[PDB]
């Protein structure tokens, strides 16, 4: 799980998921969202 | 060796390429990526604490302009300070807005500010005026975005700088524009070797919060997805096909709704069915909360605390968490002050000399005057010093007639109560003296 | 800092000035970095530095230029053995803060990697082929989104599948939580924070962790000063005797003058002393009259509080005493 | 080298084979991403064969953190901290760790000098003394001087002394007229404030006098 | 490089797009969105406390119209002190709920407020007052809410602001009105840059706030 | 935060109000604020008194003004002092 | 269990449920309830 950012970046795309109040990262973003 | 010769020989020796400095070989903290980094490091709580205090220390204080010493009542230095304050408060914007615009160096190490002038010519031109003595006079000094200046020129061998150049391409959309180095002011955090970038203070506290951010990201993943003590069920593999029975279907519903809905509550139960394999002695049912066996290695509050303290020595800004302590105080003329007093000290002497030799002489040749001196503008005190200590101390030392009054020692005493120098004409009288 | 000269004529030169009496003065006193000075030149038997060298090949591209000692000034930390580079107070702290960065980073590490309590997933080997029947491969990704997707919630909750295979005795499908079973065997912010204490003792800076405490002062003028002040006042002599030795000398040569004496250059105090002490202290010994009051005894009472030497000529006045 | 919790791997030896099939090359290369790669994430998780063999009830693949039973014999921070402060111990200059304490002095004048300062005290005699017998007699020498002396070379204080203390006995003493008041007392008294002998001729005055 | 000239030669740098400030990076925390992210910051204790004890400080102050410095007894300063005081009093409303209106700008970062005049012509207009001198005076400073101001005007390469427009479609439901520079005051809680809309003291907190309300909806969560 | 709101009233309300007017008179009444809360008494009367029992400090009724302040009480009153009739 | 926001949803709409005090996204939601 979560060793892929290729994969995660796809499992982003979900619709129907349950959105994390944080994520792995939030700290370095930019943009943030 | 060449013989003694006056006149430069070598150079500053700065690592200038391209009209860019390269003297911070981190990639993360030169021109480009500086702008998103320092505005990063601004989000964390302690960093922005440090730098708010010092900015707003430094725009407590008041300013004004006075004659250079050795002809303080000359008549026409008076005339000189007096043009002089009032050209401060002529301009497009407060004098307080403007020194509220230059601390932003405290960030990004340094600031330019672009110098517009105008004739007092009272409201008959572009820029108007209280004024219509037809003298020259400052209209704005206008911030120069840091994030816009671009490329810096110098001369021939890279001695001094001569100027600088805008880029306005992405700001909403010439659009570059060149500014000569006699028609701005620069002001420098700190400007060792020269160097016209001058040095950010939050370069030192760029790890602490490097290693504080992520470990508070990892505490704060951890605890979203600790999962000790959930419910848990185990069925035959039968019971989840898609062909069950009706009522292995109606099982199953029941058990979602159970996971979805059960809380610790007054009525809380279960009657769970139960079955005992007689070959393998094991429950073929089960109901449970997952377990856990060991413990998290690390302490993170500890170590954000440890890195939070490191953040905060940085800036020597320790009095956010410790409070004020009575033995530290931040006026400096007290004999107690603190280092933070001290450095805010330098920054304001830096402003004050800036000032002085750059707006000040153009503003004289403009005008076209020589007058073997130049008004100086000075600063006040942070705040006032303690008053006990003053006071005794005066009292010990004029009892005794070794300390000599004068009127300006009596102006100096009344301005720690903020009172004005003196009235000669309205004395307290024996009408209403008891 | 290499000296450069100028005259002062005003304005009608390279270099320009307020004044037009057309003597010589100083025209600006420039750095050379230090990461470009190459060779350092000495004399037949190395008894003393006769010159230096700037090579400038890498910053930002004739290139080398040599200067003679008599061109410029140098400044030591300090100067055992007469070394021209001097020493750097860094070198006291050099190993402390190695141990000290390796231990940081290696518990960062540790805190990144520690793996207790995520959650595992057991299958039999054939629910992971490619060539898998339809359902084995509905329920493999319905595992992959329960792994990316769990969090705990109000509606946390498992509903899996249990058989026990009647001649092993074990489940053959299985949800658990990775555990551990030993401790890190050594307390790293322990030995963080001794080699942080290490450091800040190397500089004799304890103030920065302790607050300013009472019984020390920063004033050189007051019985009381702290180990940072007083070596404070050690650089700062070694400035002043360098800028004296140095510069004023020279200055004198160039403009011709020879006047016995040369005038020199002497520093402030940091910070003022304390006032109570000092107050009764001169009350003690002048109402004995055991101390001759001075006027330069007033100007120099008057300095503690940032007022001139003194004003002949307007006392305070009668119409404004009670 | 503390190694505990570090994640390991087991599997059948027949995967670790340079012959093996395409799948179990291709098992093991994902194994090795994984290890390389696995952090504590909010998407850390694992999907694992399981299997158990019937003969013998042990899992044949796995997956847990290496673990270790005993503890370490020894403090090292106390031992290292003991040794510091016996360093600190052989040179009498405690006061690094301690901080300044109203108890001690660094003037050689007050009386609450402390053990260092006692101590540079001799360290400052010997440098005066070898300067005094070993420079000046040749410099007199080879001047060809004779004077029946030679001045001596002497040096001053650390830091100077409390000043209530000696302020408060100077007033104590003096009113009595148990100490006979000097100049040179005076030229003393000035000298704890930077001030220099005296003055005698410029007084403060009447005109400035309330 | 171009010689020396009197006259500004370059800008702000302002990053305006289509009328709208675009300083802030994060989406969160810009113009359509920061209307609800403050109000969500200030249910917080913490920060309602905080923001709260600032504002009673400013409230507790007193004013008062004063003649300037060098001419304190000049009789026409002090009737010119005089008239400015009376005209504090002659509003529409009391000038503490004035002052009290100005402090929105701890949350939002800034605020506007309109002039309005009138003539001090006693009640024989359409506001009235205690005065019938004929002078002119102030009839009321009302706010215009920050959640209504839409769009920003400049001059012709970003160097002032020339006006503001406020879009009145969601209150309550012509529905635009546009209003220049010199029809109302702009205060700013901290204006770096030069940027109309300051900068809020709550983008400091930002991050602490939001790991604190989501740990504490865990802990909630869990013991249930 | 006060003295932002001090200079934004200056500069944009009086300014226009005098041109409305039409009135030039040199110079701009300001308008000030006062203190959040008074200062320590004990520190304040006790640094007046040894700096006035030595002389060092002049006595002014702008002082007296000040000090009067402190206790909430109008500037003075020449024409009503304390009586004779009521001191013991 | 709750890992899917359509299904979250969709059974918000049961009417015969008993009712929790908090849930997961009380914390972001402007709107409350």
């Amino acid at each position: 799980g979560g060793i892929n950012q290729c994969d995660i970046d796809m499992r982003r795309q979900n619709p129907c998921s349950v959105k994390k109040y944080t994520e792995y990262g939030d700290a370095a973003r930019y943009e943030g969202r | 060796l060449p013989p003694f010769r006056m006149g430069e020989v070598g150079s500053l020796g700065l690592k200038v390429k391209n009209g860019r400095i390269y003297e911070e070989p981190r990639q993360a903290l030169r021109f480009p990526e500086s702008i998103k980094t320092f505005q990063l490091m601004m989000r964390d709580p302690a960093v922005a604490a440090s730098v708010n205090i010092i900015k707003m220390f430094v725009r407590k204080v008041n300013w004004r302009f006075v004659p250079p010493k050795g002809k303080e009542q000359d008549p026409k230095m008076l005339e000189r300070a007096d043009f002089f304050n009032s050209l401060m408060d002529d301009m497009e914007h407060d004098w307080a807005d403007f020194i509220n615009s230059v601390m932003s160096f405290c960030t990004y190490g340094f600031c330019v500010n672009e110098k517009v002038y105008k004739k007092r010519q009272g409201k008959k031109g572009k820029y108007q005026s209280k004024f219509d003595d037809g003298l020259i006079g400052w209209a704005k000094l206008p911030i120069r975005n840091q994030s816009t200046l671009d490329k810096w020129y110098f001369d021939e061998d890279f001695r001094k700088v001569t100027g600088v150049r805008q880029n306005l391409r992405n700001v909403s959309h010439p659009l570059t524009r060149k500014l000569p180095r006699a028609k701005f002011m620069l002001f420098k955090y700190d400007d060792e070797y020269g160097n016209p970038e001058g040095r950010s203070p939050l370069l030192n506290a760029y790890v602490p919060w490097k290693y504080k951010v992520q470990i508070e990201e990892y505490e704060a993943v951890g605890v979203s997805r600790d999962l000790v003590g959930m419910p848990k069920i185990g069925l035959p593999p039968d019971y989840l096909d898609e062909n069950a029975e009706p009522e292995k279907k109606a099982f199953v519903q029941y058990c979602k709704t159970v996971v979805n809905d059960m809380i610790a509550n007054d009525r809380a139960g279960l009657i769970w069915p139960r079955y005992i394999d007689p070959d393998t002695k094991e429950d073929i049912f089960e109901f449970s909360l997952v377990s856990r066996q060991g413990a998290k290695a690390y302490d993170t509050g500890s170590i954000i605390d440890r890195y939070s303290k490191q953040i905060m020595m940085a800036f020597m800004s320790d009095v956010l968490a410790m409070g004020q302590s009575k033995y530290g105080s931040f006026s400096l003329a007290d004999s107690k002050t603190s280092l933070l007093a001290m450095s805010v000290d330098i920054l304001l002497k830096q402003i004050k000399n800036v000032i002085n030799r750059d707006l000040v002489a153009q503003t004289y040749a403009l005008n076209m005057w020589d007058d073997e001196e130049h008004v100086q503008i000075t600063y006040d005190d942070i705040e006032t010093p303690d008053l006990e200590a003053i006071g005794s101390y005066i009292q010990k030392t004029v009892a005794v007639g070794a300390l000599e009054v004068d009127k300006e020692l009596s102006n100096k005493l009344r301005e720690h109560i903020g009172l004005p120098p003196a009235d000669e004409s309205q004395p307290v009288s024996e009408k209403l003296s008891p």
